[PDB]
């Protein structure tokens, strides 16, 4: 496909960057343990993919001991190929449809009370995989009726409908990843757009839900954009904010542009609050589904309402 | 699995 290679020309020269240092205040959290190694057995037991692993965050360690982890639904290959994503690019596999419900049984045996859940692209469906999200959300809230769902969607190229039948399936938090800004959209997620992905936000918030979104810096952004965006999201409905870091999976991925400093982050939760959002949470290794439940309290009871 | 590096 043409797209691909253009995709492999613009890696090969993000290669001619080397591998960048990273600053000290980037360091791992914890080390294997008997949670991580018991909750490794349970996602291979029950044929699962996590994003913790496909996306290779640093916090896995950190997560898993707390028993905290978030599922990949639709496989570990995904259709799109994003400059920040690690995540395998392919052709998937036929759909699972017997996914939903082994998801939703480990979060029974887990036994967690707020479950946070995302996935690949599938545009090899012809929905787009729009019934695999949603029913994954139904099938774990039938099974832990108490259990709080946190579902983070790709945008089905903003389609109504599809994004309608994800809406009814009626997560707790609805999330969907802007993550940088206008500037530099194409070239970290090309088979997105910002508007797009800012609708898709307004679509859940209309919808009765409450939102979540997020940023990746150090990717070619100024923090006056990262502001702008922060305003765009707001503006668009979005409820819950996590303002992060951007670590580089490979020399084939893009170069790190800025290491944000851990006091400019705090800035940035400042000025997020400052614009209304009910949550907020920053910081170099923050990401998406953090604390997510925490973050989730925290917005659930803000003036500021969500 | 494959983890992102952090400082050394
Ligand atoms: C699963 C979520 O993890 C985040 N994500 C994925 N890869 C990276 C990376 N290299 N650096 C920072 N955040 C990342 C995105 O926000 C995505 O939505
Ligand atoms: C696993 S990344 C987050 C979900 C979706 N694939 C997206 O990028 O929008
Ligand atoms: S759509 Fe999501 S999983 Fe697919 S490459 Fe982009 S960030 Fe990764
Ligand atoms: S933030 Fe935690 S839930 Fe996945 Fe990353 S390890
Ligand atoms: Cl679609």
């Amino acid at each position: 496909a043409a797209e691909g290679r253009r995709l492999l020309r613009l890696e090969v020269r993000n290669a001619q960057t080397p591998i960048e240092r990273k600053p000290p205040w980037i360091k791992t959290r914890a080390r294997i343990g008997p949670e991580y190694t018991e909750l490794k057995n349970l996602v291979r037991r029950e044929g699962l993919h996590t994003v913790c692993e496909e996306a290779g965050c640093p916090n896995i360690f950190e997560c898993w001991e707390d028993r905290e982890a978030t599922f990949l639904i639709g496989g570990d290959q995904c259709t799109r190929r994003c400059d920040f994503c690690q995540i395998d690019t392919g052709k998937p596999a036929e759909l699972d449809r017997d996914e939903p419900r082994r998801v939703a049984d480990s979060v029974r045996t887990m036994g967690l009370r707020y479950a946070t859940v995302t996935g690949v692209a599938r545009d090899d469906l012809p929905d787009g995989g729009a019934w695999l999200y949603a029913a994954t959300v139904r099938a774990i809230k039938e099974l832990n009726p108490s259990t709080g769902v946190e579902l983070l969607i790709p945008d089905f190229n903003g389609e109504p409908t599809r994004l309608a039948e994800v809406f009814e399936s009626g997560p707790e938090v609805l999330a969907h990843n802007v993550e940088t800004v206008p500037r530099i959209f194409k070239r970290i997620r090309p088979a997105f757009t910002y508007r797009r992905s800012l609708g898709v936000l307004t679509a859940a918030r209309d919808a009765g839900l409450v939102t979540k979104s997020n940023l990746i810096l150090g990717l070619g952004e100024t923090s006056d954009e990262v502001r702008t965006a922060l305003g765009d999201l707001r503006d668009a409905g979005c409820d819950i904010v996590t303002i992060t870091q951007y670590l580089r999976p490979s020399a084939r991925h893009h170069p790190v542009e800025r290491w944000v400093k851990p006091e400019e982050f705090v800035q940035f939760a400042r000025f997020a609050e400052g614009l209304g959002f009910a949550g907020v949470l920053a910081g170099p290794l923050v990401r998406s589904s953090y604390r997510a439940g925490r973050l989730y309290e925290q917005a659930r009871n803000s003036r500021a309402l969500a | 699995e494959s983890t992102x590096s952090v400082s050394d």
